[PDB]
Parts: C-alpha cells; structure tokens; sequence
DNA sequence: ACGACTGAGCCGATG
RNA sequence: AUCGGCUCA
C-alpha cells in the first residue's frame, strides 16, 4: 500500500477504522517482534498494517478475539 | 487529589482565603532587582524565599547544590530546595489597606453590580471615585438605603434621631452594601409582580434581574468577593525577568505596573496608622485604586496610562483579547517542529502521490529516524556518535535516507487554508537542491501556482499520524471536492492544449484513405514520422465493455477516430466504451473521462489513468512547436470602417444636441448602446474572420476547416485566453467606467496590437487600479468571512443511527419566467427522502431513474429539518460530496460548511 | 528554511527565530480546519504538545523514534498553565477536576 | 451593496423598505383614513378577536376593498425583510429565502455550492427559540430549540409539574447565534472575551469539554473522525456510574 | 451600537 | 518581546 487504498478501507468498512484497527496491528508488530505474514517485500511496519486487510486478514474482529489468546498461553 | 486525568472546569469569584491559599507568602515589598548584581531581593516581586530558587534544587547563597536535598526547607537563603519551575506557578498576594474596587465586575456593561443592586453605572463611581455618602441599614433617620448625599449635609442625619442608620464612604461603602441585602429577601419579589404593570419592552430589564439573582448562591459564591479585597500576583519565570544582549533589561507591561500599585500601597500602610489626615488621604485611596484601573484592564475607564513613547501600556486584561494572549496562542499563533520551508517548482515526471522533497530538506527533519534506525542497523554505538557521521556528509547517511523515506509520508501546506484541500499529503521522494517540487494538476486544488509562491512542510511522526495523513489527508481521497459534485483535480492549462492539438478535427494533413491494424499501428505511423496526428480513419478497437455482474465482455469493432484521438485510447484503461474520445477534446471533456471513469469503475484506476493522461498532455503540447506570435494576433479586416461609420453616427446625433429632438441631459447614453452595439459586431468579424480561417486545400477544392490561429485554439481547447480577453489583444477594448460608475463620452479605439493614447491608457488606470484595489481587502474580507462563519457552525458533530420522522423542505425545479440553470437530475441529487424507495439515497445513477417518470413533486429531510439530540442525524442529510458513498458517522458537518463558502469566497 | 529541535523561548515553551537556527513554521486555527475536516486526530494531538509547548513529554517523546517505538506519550501543554495562572492572579478560581 | 451581500444575509439585519404580509387569515378590510392612509383589520372568529395594524405613506396595494387575501399576499414591492416571515409562515419556506438570494452571486460568477452547505449553518442559525407558555422558567428567554425538547418532550409526560411549553421563533444571524455559546471556552476565542468570563463568575458556569473548539485548546483529542469512536468511549462513562 | 487575513522575511528601538 | 518601517504569495 504506497500508491491508493480503496481495496483494504472497505473491508472494515470506513476510512476510521482502517487506522485503529491497522494503528493498533501497526503497533503490534513493532514492539514485540511479531510475526509478518504477508512476504515482508522490503517495506516496514507502517505498510504491514494495512497490507494485511488487503489479502483478507485483519480485522477489529480478529484483534480483540486474539487477545484473549495471549490471556490463554502465559499460565 | 492526585491522579491528573481532567474531566471538567468550572469557573468562580476570587474569595480572599481562596487567593491566599494560592499564594505562598506575601510579596510585601515592591523591589525587582537589586541593580549591582542580578539576584531577586529578599522580599521583591521576585525572590526565591517565596518562589523558589533562580536554578535546579539550589538557593541563592550557596550551601546547597546540585540535587541531593530534595525540598530542604533552607532559611539563610531562604529556599524550599526544589526545581525552580516553581517559579511558573507559585503565587504572592498584595494586602490593601484599603479595599480597591475590582473593574471587570463594574465596568463591563451592563454592569454585574448595576443589576445586582437595581443601579446604573456612573453612581457607584461617584462615592468610591470620592465625592459622596451612601446610606446602608433600615433604621430611624428617613434616609433608607442607597441614597445619594454629597458631604456637606450629613451633619444633620447624626443630629436629629441617630443611633440606627448606616452611612459610610469610598469603594468600601459598595463592599458593606453587598454584605446585608439579604437573599431570601431580594429574589421573591419579583414573581407576584410581573402580574399586571408588565408592559413589553419595559420589562426587558425586569427579566435581566430574575436571572443574574437566581444564579449566584447556588453555585456556591454569594457577592461579597465583588471589590477586590486582597490582590494576587504572578509567578515570576511567566513575567520574564530577562537581561538582553547589552548589559540591558527587558520587562514587559506588567511590573511597571505591578510596582507603582505598591508604592502606593506603602506610602498607605506607613499612613493608616500613622496620622490620618482624611482630606490629604482622598489623595490615596483614589490614585492606589485608579492604578489597579490600569492594571488588570489599561484602556477602559478612557487611555488612561502611556509607555515611554506615548502609546498605551499593555495590561494583563489584554494577556488574552487583544488577538494576541492566551486564546490566540493555542490555536492560531502556534509555532509548530519537525518542519521546514522553501518555493515551490513543477515536476512534471511525478506519480500522483509523488512530492519532490529538498534532500537538505529531508535530513534536517528526519533526524531522530535515522539516528535510530542507524544504531539498529549496527553502524553506531551512540547518539552523539552518529551526531558527527550526519554533518561528516558520509555517505551511508544517504542510503538509510532512502529506505526512511520509503513508507513515510508528508504533510504539504500552503496559506491561506481556506478549506481542507489547502494540506494535502504527498508521498515524497529525494531531489537535491533547495527547492521543492509538486503536481501541476493539485496546483488548483491548493490556492496554488508557480510564480513567487512557498510551502510549509510538515512531518507527521505515530504511526497513526502517518497512516491517517495516508488514509485522510492524502492526495487520493481527494479527487472528488467537499464543497461539491465535481473533481477538483482537473487537467489544468498545458496538458490541456496537447490533446486539444492531439485530437483535432480534420480532412487532409499528410496521405489519407489509411486503415491501422489497431492502435498499436497508429503510434509507428507517427513518431518515426508518417503521419501527422490528424486524417479521420476507420481504426479496430479491443474495447471491454462490463457486464452485468462483470465482466465476460470483450467486445470488437472498426470505428472512425483521428490519429491523434486513438493513440490515447491506449492509457484508456480496457474498461471504458469508446465515444468518449471520438471528439475535439478540450479541458471540458477531458474532464468528462475521470468523470466516467470514476463512476462506471472506482477510485483505484482513475488515478492512474489519470495521472498518465497528464504526462501524455504535456507530451505533444511540447512537440507542437506551438507559440504565442504577432502573426495570431490577427485584426478584423475591416474594423478602420466599422469604427468609422459609428464615428460618424457621433456626428449626425450632436447636430441634434443644443436644439430639439433629445434634450441636453440624455446624450450620454443614447449612442451608449450603438458604441456597445460595435463592441461585440467586431467581435463577430473576429470570431468569424480567424474561426474557420484555412481555405487552403489539399483535396481538390474546399471551405470548412477549424483555424489555424494559435489563441482562438486555446478559447476553443479552454487552455487559456477567455472569448472577452481576446478581443481587447487584437480587437477592442470598448466601455471602461469611471471611480463612481459612469462610462466615458469616448470608450477605447485601439488594442494591445496597436499603440494606446495616453488618455486612453490614462483613462483605463482606474478601470484596473479599482478593480484590484479591491484584491487589497479581497483576501482580508473573505478571510474575516470565513471565521466568523466556521465559529457559529464548529461546535457540532455526526451523531444518531437515524432519524426517523416523514418531514423535510420542497424542491421543484427553478423557472425564472424563462432561464434554467439547474433542475432536478443535478440539484435533487443525493437528498433523502420520505415517500413513494422512501429513506433511501437518490445517488449519481438514480436522478436518471427519476427524470424517466415526468418527475414532478418532491419533500425531503435535510439539515435543518433534523431531529437529532445534537448534530446531524447522518440518515437525514445526504451524502459525503468529498467521496462517492454515504456520509459516515464522525466527519464534522460544521467546518466544512462554512470552509465552502470561503473558498468560493475568493 | 528548517526545522526539528534546538531551543525555546523561556515562557510560552515554543520556538523563537533569532541565532543557531531561523523560525520554526507555524500553525494556525484556519489550517487547524484542515486537520478537523479530516479525521486528523492524533496528529493534532502532536502537535500542541511534543512539537511546541510540553515541558516533561516533548523531549521524552524524542527517544522513542530514536529507540524505535514511535508512540504519543503526552500529558499537558504549558501555555494553558500559563493561562490558568493568568485567570487565578486576573481574579478568579478555575481548576481541574478528576474521574 | 454588492459584496458583503453575502454578509448581510446570514447576518441578520432587516434591509431598506419591507412588505406587509397580512399576518392573520380571515376576512380582511381596511378602515378609516388620516392623508393617503387606511386603518387595517384582521379579527380571527376564534378567541383573539383583537389586532389592528398600519402601514408608511407610498405602499401601492394587491388588495382593494375586500377579496380572498390567505396568510398575506405579495402586497407592496421592494426587498423583503428577514424576521416576520420565520414568525408567520413557519420554517419551510423561511430557509429557502436564505438559499434563493445568496446563490445567484455565485450562479453569475459560475459557481455551484449543492445546497444543503447553506442548512447546516442555517440550523447553527435558526437554532435558539423563543418558548410560549410558563413551563420551568421565565416567558420569552433564550433556549435552545432541541433544548427546549429536552423540555417540551420532556415536561409533558413524566413527574409532577404539569406545563406544558409549545415553542415559538427568533432569527440570530452568525453575530447574535455565535454569543450564545453556554461554553466559556470556545465563546472567548472569538468574541469580546470580557462579557462572558464576567458572567462566567457570577452563575458558576461550567463547561463539559464536549464541543471541538474546546477539546481543541485543552490538548485532547477530537470527538470528530478519528477520534470520534475514542469520545465514544470516555463520555459513555458519565452516565455509567 | 459593534467589528477589523492568512502565512515569514529583514531592519529598528526601549520596557 | 510591543510598537514603527518596508517588500513578495
Ligand atoms: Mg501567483
Ligand atoms: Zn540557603
Ligand atoms: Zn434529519
């Protein structure tokens, strides 16, 4: 996502939460390593965020249901 | 309380223990500096025993340093030892002796004591300026209460029957006033007695009462805090004591102020209670209080103060108004980091996303990135490490430069932003030099162009400020306008003229009767160079329809278009019929394209396209060869005769003036219309002797072609050069007015092709040094416009799911007698509406499914029409113009309605 | 012309043009129109804050673009805390109140 | 006047030479006569029998002595005023007297501006009625309209305090609309900053932080775009407790 | 009776 | 830093 994103702001819907949904996984995966998906053609986490709404994957959905899985694994 | 996670602010009087607690220490003496060596004397209006000290966790004489004894509470020097940042928020007080009458409680109209009191205002001057009594307490004298009495008289008030009556003097007297007039008493009084005598404009200030009683003990103030009787003072790094460059003092208003008020203030103290001549005394209680009548608000008793150079003292009232203080420091007046300057240049190779940043530019700014993403990569092992392999100018500085730079937009603005377009974001990328560059097509969206102009060029630094300067602010959203239905981002001026050239109609150029084996055969045909871009030919086409659903449609056929018209074809994204480039393409229909790209594709093709048409613009605008010569500067054939026989027609009217078939006072205008008459019938032996002006032919023998004139193209393409310019080039400059109006005895002769007289250039001066002497205030009205405008219409916001009632305002299509401009397909567009869909949306493609009916009759909610808690109800509006889909829950109505009256203010 | 740190002016905490660097670019309410038209909201959080005015953030703000988290942090800016000391010492009580 | 045109039309200020729109329907005549004058009439049958009204001294009439004149008739020529037809007709036709003067300017320049742009300010200024009976306090007043819905939908229904308050209507052009922010924080960004921090002491105003000036200065966030879900969240949890 | 554009440049002079 | 001076968008 350098040049237009109409793809990936309708598939959650507005252009609002394309940014709390790609500014919360914007942030996921610059503090604690996290894993890139989508090939990390280059690029950097500013991109990724986004780039994984363009390939049918993150979602407000899927970021506070995969939250309670890391509620779930440090007991 | 402790945690800092503010909720809520309320506002209240300045009680005395209030404004004591707020202080720490009086500020008894009224000294600043002690002028041999810069330190804050022992009891000043700067001093450390009450401020704290002039450094980090030290004092002033000099036992205690560096940090260890945190909050020590010294003495010698006199210093709780913390970070002298007290210094910002740590108050003093100044105890009257006499109380001194607060000012912005009085004389702000209509006085907060006139109609707490049932008063005017130019009485409670009178006994506190110091002239007169007043009486306070009901008891047995006839004299009540708030009576008027000037000295000398009463002598015979405490000589009659005495003991029971109040009658004091000063300020003082207004304080023990407001002390007992009980509150309970005074408010129901006034509930029974708007029972008959009400009257309907007598009672507006009855009404003025009932509401400035009821609102004060209940929130918890009650009036005795009115007149001021201790005074508050301010910390002391706010009020800069700060010696600049030659062993010289620079203070603002504020002490000159501050000081005087206590020299007073002692000069009372030491005569309170020392000998009270109450006669030399009215001397001090008046000029004391006429200096805090100075103080908290200089100019409005009447300019009573001056500085040094005649010019009023500035006041802590005017920290605040005066459009400079405090409120226009948090908005307007905001200085702004991570950001620089510099003019603006074309740059006619960009992608649409594309700035060209000043490399010198970037690195300035992007310092703190590439630090970091330097030690991260393993090629330094500090900060201030790296501090010297950034100014070395090594190179390995420039390569993480690239890779910051990729994937981190910009901020691009230029003043004045009338509306929301003024910034944009523009993906960046690096060209040295010190100038920076931009798309000439975003040229109009900006209140932009390429002359003497400058941009301002921010940084947005979170994730998030990134990711919404690309999600928002970016150039891609805004394609289409807010303020209305049509792309503001068009093909400005020069791209313009190359498809205009391109495209053009004609019969013979060079060879005809060709074929073409598609459009690839037409770009051979001419570049090597056989051909010109002209010559009607039947050329096959590959054109994709869309299908219903989409898209099985890949349709074939052999058309007639131009060779000029077809090579474009190719950047003509596959989807997309074919009649839309079949023309003469000016500007006009060139816009069509994004148009109906837009709408029958997306937004994801449109900009590419787009942006590959204005590199194909400029492409045969340059071949061309084209120019601006005296050659096309053409005059009508026979204008020395047209202006000649109207000449004479002046001749045949005055040897009727002095006697008898019109009278005196009328000639001015009777011939008015004859000289307008020739006005626009040269403009028609010139939009008719150079608009199809050819004759030489290639085929045999013919008349019809489009002309070869280079102007009159640009007023045919809409490159430049309107149908009323023209004429004053190369034709007439006819009718001018004068400062009040009135058109001269004789309109301009000549043109720019032939030389003016010096009257005739004498005359037009006005026409031009009024009309852009209006440009002087243009930019400043529009601007005073504007803001006043937003103020009213900000404080709102998208709010409900719906609203839900069947209401709304008519739209039935205008017809001034006879003269439509806008009737129902682009005026009903997108409002919402209420009866039979009803509450569904009349979108782009929807007012053609309802001009097929014989549409007639329409009611729609709207805006005003909006039962909505506080906002706009989003389901009860229309539609979100600066995009091609529904409004959403969340972009602020307000701002961008008046925004759109600014920027088509201009 | 640039910016992108250096120093302040001792009261309101912003920049002033003079010596070491020129005058760092402004901001102003009919540009701040802009960014309430857009969906600008943490970028105009930034920008009264950890560009200009905030003493405690602004600069503790810096080392996490250097460090690599690139994140917000702020708190209060002083040119309100100068108005809140002007209001109290112009004549009244105005004061913040907490959840 | 030709460019503050635009000015005087959200201003509020009534122009030159007005109309004389016949305020009540009924059986309209004249009466009476002084110089080239004639006393009008309009008893309704119901209850207000009484009102009388007169006119200045060059009107030409479209009503002679006795025919079907409804809620007025288009009587005297010149520019019509602002205020009476918000107090007679209603709000319908009111709003398209704003649309249908301002817009030409721009319609001979060639400009369009869809509309509805002119509402949302319109609203910004139609707001702030004027209430008719005795409800919660005083006669005539200034509240706001949907406020005055926190009252009218409100009184009627639920408590012990039966009156009910049917509203009435006011013009308050831009200078008279933008005063009455109850919100000491964005009124004194833009008016004389004076009469309302002083009237701010004497009743103990508060302000909420809810409006996008406000917001603004204090170093918060917007309740609008971006971050209008995150207001979404923090003024929930006033009522949630 | 009130109300006074949006950017930054350069010089100068006294609280 | 307030005021004064003058240019370019
Ligand atoms: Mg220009
Ligand atoms: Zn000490
Ligand atoms: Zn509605």
């Amino acid at each position: 996502a350098r040049v237009t994103v109409q793809d990936a702001v309708e598939k959650i819907g507005n252009r609002f939460d394309l940014v709390l949904v790609a500014a919360r996984r914007a942030r996921q995966m610059q503090v604690g390593g996290k894993d890139p998906l989508v090939p990390e053609e280059n690029d950097k986490t500013t991109v990724i965020a986004l780039r994984e709404i363009e390939e049918g994957l993150i979602n407000n959905q899927i970021l506070d249901v995969r939250e309670r899985q890391e509620q779930q694994e440090q007991e | 309380t402790k945690t800092e996670e503010f909720d809520a602010i309320k506002i209240a009087l300045a009680s005395p223990d209030m404004i004591r607690s707020w202080s720490f220490g009086e500020v008894k003496k009224p000294e600043t500096i002690n002028y041999r060596t810069f330190k804050p004397e022992r009891d000043g209006l700067f001093c450390a025993r009450i401020f704290g000290p002039v450094k980090d966790y030290e004092c002033l004489c000099g036992k205690y340093k560096r940090l260890k004894h945190r909050g020590v509470i010294c003495e010698k020097c006199g210093v709780e030892v913390t970070q002298t940042k007290v210094r910002r928020e740590r108050m003093g007080h100044i105890e009257l002796a006499s109380p001194t009458a607060h000012i912005w409680f009085l004389k702000s109209l209509p006085s907060r004591i006139g109609l707490l009191l049932d008063m005017p205002l130019r009485d409670i001057e009178r006994v506190l300026y110091f002239e007169s009594y007043v009486v306070i307490e009901g008891g047995m004298t006839n004299l009540e209460r708030q009576q008027i009495l000037t000295e000398e008289q009463y002598l015979d008030a405490l000589e009659e029957f005495g003991d029971e009556f109040d009658a004091k003097m000063g300020a003082e007297a207004i304080q023990a006033l407001l002390k007992s007039m009980d509150l309970e008493q005074e408010c129901e009084q006034l509930r029974e007695e708007l029972n008959e005598t009400n009257s309907e404009t007598k009672r507006k200030k009855l009404t003025k009462r009932i509401k400035l009683l009821e609102a004060f003990v209940q929130s918890g103030n009650k009036p005795e805090w009115m007149i001021l009787t201790v005074l508050p003072v301010l910390p002391p790094d706010l009020r800069p004591l700060v010696p600049l460059d030659g062993g010289r003092f620079a203070t603002s208003d504020l002490n000159d102020l501050y000081r005087r008020v206590i020299n007073r203030n002692n000069r009372l103290k030491r005569l309170l209670d020392l000998a009270a001549p109450d006669i030399i005394v009215r001397n001090e209680k008046r000029m004391l209080q006429e200096a805090v009548d100075a103080l908290l608000d200089n100019g409005r008793r009447g300019r009573a103060i001056t500085g040094s150079n005649k010019r009023p003292l500035k006041s802590l009232a005017d920290m605040i108004k005066g459009k400079q203080g405090r409120f226009r420091q948090n908005l307007l007046g905001k200085r702004v980091d991570y950001s620089g300057r510099s003019v603006i240049t074309v740059g006619p190779y960009l992608r649409l996303h594309q700035c060209g940043l000043p490399k010198k530019m970037a690195l300035e700014l992007f310092k703190p990135f590439i630090y970091g993403k330097l030690e991260l990569r393993g090629l330094a092992t500090t900060i201030k490490a790296a501090k010297k392999m950034v100014e070395r100018e090594e190179a390995v500085v420039w390569d993480i430069l690239d890779e910051v730079i990729r994937e981190h937009p910009v901020l691009l603005n230029r003043a004045p932003t009338l509306h929301r377009l003024g910034i944009q974001a523009f993906e960046p990328v690096l060209i040295e030099g010190k100038a920076i560059q931009l798309h000439p097509l975003v040229c109009a969206a900006y209140n932009a162009d390429f002359d003497g102009d400058q941009m301002a060029v921010h940084v947005p630094l979170t994730l998030e400020a990134q990711l919404e300067a690309r999600a928002l602010m970016m150039s891609t959203n805004n394609i289409l306008s807010p303020a209305n239905g049509e792309p503001i981002i068009v093909p400005s001026q020069d791209v313009v003229l190359g498809l205009y050239y391109m495209t053009r109609d004609c019969v013979n150029a060079k060879g005809e009767g060709m074929v073409l084996t598609g459009p690839k055969e037409a770009e051979r045909l001419y570049r090597s160079g056989l051909a010109s871009l002209h010559a009607r030919v039947k050329v096959r086409i590959t054109e994709y329809e869309k299908d219903a659903n989409g898209e099985l449609v890949a349709k074939t056929s052999l058309k007639d278009t131009t060779v000029g018209r077809a090579i474009l074809w190719m950047i003509v994204p596959k989807g997309l019929p074919y009649s839309i480039v079949n023309q003469a393409l000016g500007k006009k229909a060139i816009s069509k394209m994004l148009n109906t790209c837009y709408r029958i594709l997306g937004l994801k093709p449109t900009v590419i396209f787009a942006d590959q048409i204005m590199y194909t613009g400029f492409a045969y605008a340059a071949r061309s060869g084209a120019s601006v010569g005296i050659d096309d500067m053409v005059i009508p054939e026979k204008k020395h005769e047209i202006i000649s026989e109207a000449e004479a027609e002046v001749a045949e009217i005055q040897e009727q003036f002095q006697s008898g078939l019109v009278t005196a006072g009328e000639r001015y205008n009777k011939v008015i219309d004859i000289w307008a008459a020739a006005n626009d019938r040269v403009s028609k032996a010139m939009m008719d002797n150079l608009q199809t002006e050819t004759v030489i032919n290639r085929d045999g023998q013919e008349e019809k072609q489009v002309s070869f004139n280079s102007i009159y193209m640009m007023a045919d393409s809409g490159a430049r050069g309107s149908a009323a310019q023209i004429r004053q080039l190369a034709g007439m400059r006819g009718l001018m007015a004068k400062p009040d109006g009135s058109i001269i005895e004789t309109p301009i002769t000549a043109n720019f092709r032939e030389g003016l007289n010096v009257l005739q250039y004498f005359i037009s001066t006005h026409g031009a040094r009024k009309g852009l002497a209006d440009t002087a205030l243009k930019t400043a009205n529009s601007g005073y416009l504007t803001r006043r405008l937003v103020d009213v219409a900000q404080d709102l916001v998208v709010t409900e799911d719906d609203c839900g009632t069947h209401e709304g305002i008519m739209m039935t299509p205008v017809i001034e007698g006879g003269d439509v401009k806008e009737p129902l397909r682009d005026r009903v567009l997108g409002r919402v509406t209420a009866e039979d869909p009803r509450n569904t949306l009349l979108h782009e493609q929807w007012c053609d499914l309802l001009e097929e009916n014989s549409v007639d009759a329409v009611k729609v909610r709207s805006v005003v029409s909006c039962d909505t808690d506080f906002g706009v109800c989003a389901h009860c509006y229309g539609r979100d113009l600066a995009r091609g889909h529904i409004i959403n829950k969340g972009e602020a109505i307000g701002v961008i309605a008046a925004q759109s009256i600014g920027e088509p203010g201009t | 012309h640039a910016r992108s740190t250096g120093s302040y002016s001792l009261v309101t905490q912003q920049p002033l043009g003079g010596k070491a660097q020129f005058g760092g670019q402004r901001f102003g309410e009919m540009e701040v129109w802009a960014l309430e038209a857009y969906g600008a909201a943490y970028t105009l959080q930034e920008m009264l804050t950890v560009k200009s005015d905030d003493v405690n953030g602004r600069t503790k703000m810096y080392k996490n673009i250097v460090d690599g988290n690139h994140q917000m942090e702020p708190g209060m800016p002083e040119s309100f805390n100068v108005l809140l000391k002007e209001i109290r010492s112009l004549g009244i009580n105005i004061e913040l109140e907490d959840e | 006047g030709g460019l503050p045109r635009v000015a005087d039309l959200f201003e509020a200020r009534r122009p030159k030479e007005p109309a004389i729109l016949a305020e009540i329907s009924g059986i309209v005549s004249f009466g009476k006569e002084t110089k080239g004058k004639r006393r009008l009439v309009i008893t309704p049958v119901d209850g207000s029998d009484p009102y009388e009204e007169m006119i200045p001294k060059w009107r030409q009439l479209n009503v002679f002595e006795g025919e079907r004149v409804e809620r007025g008739d288009v009587i005297s020529d010149g520019p019509e005023a602002p205020h009476d037809i918000l107090r007679l007709r209603g709000v319908h036709a009111v709003t398209r007297y704003i649309v249908n003067e301002v817009q030409d300017v721009y319609r001979l320049q060639g400009v369009k501006i869809n509309d509805k742009h002119i509402e949302v300010i319109v609203r910004q200024m139609l707001r702030k009625a004027t209430i008719v009976n005795a409800g919660s306090s005083d006669f005539l007043e200034g509240e706001q309209v949907e406020y005055s819905r926190v009252k009218i939908a409100n009184r009627e229904l639920e408590a012990n305090g039966k009156v009910g308050a049917t509203y009435s209507r006011d013009l308050l052009g831009i200078t008279k609309a933008s005063l009455a922010t109850e919100s000491f924080i964005s009124a004194a960004s833009f008016q004389e900053t004076t009469r309302v921090l002083t009237e701010a002491a004497v009743a103990g105003k508060r302000d909420e932080l809810r409006g996008l000036k406000e917001n603004v200065i204090v170093g918060r966030l917007i309740p609008a775009g971006t971050g209008y879900a995150y207001h979404q969240d923090r003024m929930r949890r006033r009522a949630a407790g």
